[PDB]
């Protein structure tokens, strides 16, 4: 058992959505019908991969995912696309008229239209979970329903689910790709509002794939495809200790006691390697000690940070593929020595490891080279609070002139909002802080 | 999908609209019949934006023709695509307001006004979902000027949550010899800064200016006028036509482009009149708005640029970032990443490559001072003022309407000085 | 002991419950005023539109009452 039921929030989740299922498939071995030869318990089973998909009678093996947007054209795409069978009907809901990144729209005028909905059709899935374990919430910081429906879905998931564990996905905005000039008014709005209701959030940094994307695979100009592809991998990566089994396999859950000292402090950075092209990749082996040391090149991060000038809380290696315990010590024993890697006082400073020796995958016609190992470091870093300072500050330029203030008001908010939010951020901010300070 | 319902009143919101209409179904690829006969998917991917799908698949404008006299309907129908509009969404009087504003706002449109409704409520009821109105005429004539500014009073009534779009075409006298024309402007623009989410300052004294300096056409007709305005039209209208990312609808482009309500004046551009670098540099260049107004003298509050045409996206991204840098002081600093660019494949007819502009800047106070210059001149002798008050207007009207603009560009002035400390 | 193993599940009870009732309520009061805001907000549109026909109502019978 041990079910994961993942949602996936706006165009952004469900394109991302689309990268992680069919990365899956792929390494399960699941055809785009849905039938899986490797598994000869029809109809059911107990296996590490029914964590992600549920079983038909039919032999189909069913995502257990929820696909949401408050426009149609992008589901639509899902719908007819080339994993259509994929999904039953009811997992992939619309609307007729989005959020116009909005965040008071996919909150309240547009999301309470569908809200009902949603939960019912959630419901139903985690109905055929005999011990769901909780959700992932793929979603954008910067569009109307990334931000706005997200935080009214997870406020009501909080009632209908308890304490029942939510993980998110957050795609922090970047303006090599942004699609508004509110995002950042829209991303604190939803930090603030999904804070108390997040066990564990990954945050992605849509310019530090936009770099690595550039540098790492010489595309010249990264579309979303490029984009999600990378980040598919990450989320596999994170995902693999739920989806596969194995003697030194640990679960998320394990790590994340490691990684969350408070509640609020719950924004693991992420850093993945090796992003490598087919032409730089061929003869030319990146050994575990090559890969552990790349975690620790801040050109890697998920996050624009730098963890050298900030204090680590926690450090986890989810290793996949051809690794073993003996040359992860010893790469970790030459990084130690050789990095500016600090912890604060109150913690230990032992790194926390987990190996899947199922190797990584690559989607075909993709730009990343097919290596027989990976590795994703969870780390929890003071300094992924630049993140938060980044946008805090172009958040300010805005609103002390209430700029594009009217358009929320207009859809009920109040200023009373904006301002509540910013000062949690503020207190976020602080919170980073504190935890840096050396104990008295 | 998400329809949008044309309107376009008076002569000259008749004549920038049927141009309107010729130039995108040709870029769909549609015969006036109706019928497709084009070669891209992509033509047909948001086609019902703009048009309706009939019996045989008969893609029919969800377009609305209104004058107060019956001449520019004969006009429209008897030109190119005339056969392609619905019948009966074709709305005449018989009047003719001759450049009186009240008779257009009060007397002879307020009774032609519910015909027109009809129309409105007839093509709006079979929307999916309607996201707005885009309204084209000019502020200088009567019927487009004072009718126009009625409809809108009376669509946001029954349609208050729906986004109202206009093309409004700013008198000049380099083109028209009517002397009142001032005074229609004003009352127009009371209306406009108050019920419209989104207005182009379509500028006949810089229609007039590109033709004869810049395209080198002394006695420019409204033919050569028009042109410009076609194709402006076709751009700032692309990523609405064609599948795209940034300002898909009327309602993500006033979010993006609209910092506070009553700012919602834009001057268009367009470039050119090639490589990438080249047209970067004269889309922000002064001889290439379609405004009569020099950005250099304001600040930049929020910019819309389209490039169409096959180019390398990476060099579009790395000029955008250029021009942003050298001009930094010409963008307000207190909006971060006010600029946005989106690019479509398919250019224009004719042109390899275009680029299209849209910026919300606070020197498009230039362009109200001067018609608030001509204004007080005729309106300080109450010039023709009794052509006005006859029809039971009211002096206050003409003092409210302004002092009203006279706002407008002191709210302009007011973020333009402003700092981010 | 057993008394005090009691008091702790209960605990863990109770603050998941208020958890959840907080969390309800905070909802249903922002999802009430924000109904309340938007519609005060078209409410006001459409008087001071009311107030244009009105407006025009008096101009047309103006313009009788000068014949
Ligand atoms: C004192 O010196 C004069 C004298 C006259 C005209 C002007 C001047 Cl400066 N000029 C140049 C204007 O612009 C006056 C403007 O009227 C126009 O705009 C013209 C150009 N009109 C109405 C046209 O239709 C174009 C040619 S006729 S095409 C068959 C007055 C300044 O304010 C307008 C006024 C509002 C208008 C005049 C009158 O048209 N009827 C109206 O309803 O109002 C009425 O129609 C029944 C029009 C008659 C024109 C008159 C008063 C002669
Ligand atoms: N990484 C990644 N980011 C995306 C993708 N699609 C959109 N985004 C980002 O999402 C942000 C805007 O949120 P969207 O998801 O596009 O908007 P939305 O969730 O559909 O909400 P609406 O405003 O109602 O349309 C932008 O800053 C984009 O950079 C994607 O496919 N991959
Ligand atoms: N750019 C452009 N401007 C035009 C065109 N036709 C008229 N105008 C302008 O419109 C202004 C007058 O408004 P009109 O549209 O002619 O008036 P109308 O809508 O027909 O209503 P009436 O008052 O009854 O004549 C003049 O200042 C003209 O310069 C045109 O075809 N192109
Ligand atoms: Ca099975
Ligand atoms: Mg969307
Ligand atoms: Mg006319």
């Amino acid at each position: 058992m041990r079910e994961c039921i993942s949602i996936h929030v706006g165009q952004a989740g469900v394109q991302i959505g689309n990268a992680c299922w069919e990365l899956y498939c792929l390494e399960h071995g699941i055809q785009p019908d849905g039938q899986m030869p490797s598994d000869k318990t029809i109809g059911g089973g107990d296996d590490s991969f029914n964590t992600f998909f549920s079983e038909t009678g039919a032999g189909k093996h069913v995502p257990r995912a929820v696909f949401v947007d408050l426009e149609p054209t992008v589901i639509d795409e899902v719908r007819t696309g080339t994993y259509r069978q994929l999904f039953h009907p009811e997992q992939l809901i619309t609307g007729k008229e989005d959020a116009a990144n909005n965040y008071a729209r996919g909150h309240y005028t547009i999301g309470k239209e569908i809200i009902d909905l949603v939960l019912d059709r959630i419901r139903k899935l985690a109905d055929q979970c005999t011990g769901l374990q909780g959700f992932l919430v793929f979603h954008s910081f910067g569009g109307g329903t990334g931000s706005g429906f997200t935080s009214l879905l997870m406020e009501r998931l909080s009632v209908d689910y308890g304490k029942k564990s939510k993980l998110e996905f957050s795609i922090y905005p970047a303006p090599q790709v942004s699609t508004a000039v509110v995002e950042p008014y829209n991303s604190i709005l939803t930090t603030h509002t999904t804070l108390e209701h997040s066990d564990c959030a990954f945050m992605v940094d849509n310019e530090a794939i936009y770099d690595i994307c550039r540098r790492n695979l010489d595309i010249e100009r990264p579309t979303y495809t490029n984009l999600n592809r990378l980040i598919s991998q990450i989320v596999s990566s994170i995902t693999a200790s739920l989806r596969f089994d194995g003697a030194l396999n640990v679960d998320l859950t394990e790590f994340q006691t490691n990684l969350v000292p408070y509640p609020r402090i719950h924004f693991p950075l992420a850093t993945y390697a090796p992003v490598i092209s087919a032409e730089k990749a061929y003869h030319e082996q990146l050994s575990v000690a090559e890969i552990t040391n790349a975690c620790f090149e801040p050109a890697n991060q998920m996050v624009k940070c730098d963890p050298r000038h900030g204090k680590y809380m926690a450090c986890c290696l989810l290793y996949r593929g051809d690794v073993v315990p003996k040359d992860v010590n010893a790469a970790i024993a030459t990084i130690k020595t050789k990095r500016s890697i600090q912890f604060v006082d109150w913690c230990p400073t032992g790194f926390k490891v987990g190996i899947n020796y199922q190797p990584p995958t690559v989607v075909p016609g993709g730009d990343l080279a097919k290596v027989q190992r990976a590795v994703c470091m969870l780390s929890n870093t003071t300094a992924i609070a630049e993140a938060w300072a980044r946008l805090d500050h172009k958040f300010d330029l805005m609103y002390a002139k209430r700029a594009f203030v009217h358009w929320y008001v207009g859809e009920g908010m109040e200023e009373g909002e904006f301002s509540e939010a910013r000062e949690d951020m503020a207190a976020l901010e602080k919170d980073y802080e504190e935890v840096g300070v050396d104990s008295v | 999908m998400r329809e949008i319902v044309h309107i376009q009143a008076g002569q000259c919101g008749n004549q920038i609209g049927a141009k309107f209409w010729e130039v995108i179904s040709d870029e769909h690829g549609i015969d006036p019949t109706g019928s497709y006969h084009g070669d891209s998917d992509l033509q047909l991917e948001r086609i019902n934006v703009y048009y309706n799908e009939a019996t045989g698949n008969k893609y029919v404008p969800r377009a609305i023709l209104v004058d107060l006299e019956p001449g520019t309907m004969d006009s429209v129908r008897s030109g190119p695509f005339g056969q392609i509009f619905r019948p009966d969404n074709f709305v005449f009087g018989q009047s003719g307001a001759g450049n009186n504003w009240a008779k257009g706002h009060y007397t002879e449109g307020a009774e032609l006004v519910d015909s027109v409704l009809d129309v409105v409520r007839k093509e709006s009821e079979s929307c999916d979902c309607l996201q707005g109105f885009q309204l084209t005429h000019s502020l200088g004539g009567g019927t487009g000027s004072g009718m126009g500014t009625l409809l809108i009073s009376k669509i946001r009534e029954e349609y208050p949550d729906r986004i109202m779009n206009t093309f409004s075409v700013m008198p000049s006298p380099k083109v028209s010899d009517t002397v009142v024309e001032p005074y229609n402007a004003t009352l127009s623009v009371h209306q406009l800064v108050e019920n419209t989410d989104e207005t182009y300052c379509i500028d006949n004294e810089a229609l007039y200016d590109i033709c004869f300096r810049t395209l080198k056409l002394t006695t420019p007709t409204y033919g050569d006028l028009n042109h410009l305005v076609s194709a402006t039209m076709s751009g700032v209208t692309t990523c609405l036509r064609f599948p795209g990312q940034l300002n898909a609808d009327l309602r993500k482009l006033a979010v993006n482009m609209v910092p506070f309500p009553r700012l919602h004046f834009f001057m268009p551009g367009f470039a050119p009149l090639l490589t990438v670098p080249e047209l970067t540099q004269q889309m922000f260049d002064s001889k290439n708005m379609m405004a009569a107004c020099d950005p250099r003298h304001g600040r930049y509050l929020t910019v819309a640029a389209i490039f169409r045409g096959r180019m390398s996206m990476k060099e579009v991204d790395e000029q955008m970032l250029n021009v942003q840098n050298k001009n930094s002081s010409y963008f307000v600093e207190w909006i971060p990443n006010n600029v946005k660019t989106a690019v479509c494949d398919i250019p224009p007819r004719g042109l390899k490559m275009s680029a299209t502009f849209i910026g919300n800047s606070t020197a498009i106070q230039e362009l109200f001072k001067r018609i608030s210059e001509q204004f007080t001149a005729m309106f300080r002798r109450k010039a023709f003022l009794h052509w006005y008050t006859g029809e039971g207007m009211d002096e206050m009207e003409f003092t409210e309407a302004e002092s009203n603009m006279n706002d407008l560009v002191s709210e302009y002035q007011q973020y333009q000085d402003a700092t981010a400390d | 002991k057993r008394e005090h193993e009691r008091e702790v599940i209960q605990k863990a009870i109770e603050e998941n419950n208020n958890f959840i009732k907080m969390a309800k309520e905070k909802l249903a009061q922002k999802m009430e005023s924000n109904k309340e805001n938007r519609e005060a907000h078209l409410a006001a549109m459409l008087e001071r539109l009311q107030e244009k026909d009105k407006h025009a109502e008096e101009v047309r019978k103006n313009k009788e009452l000068k014949e």
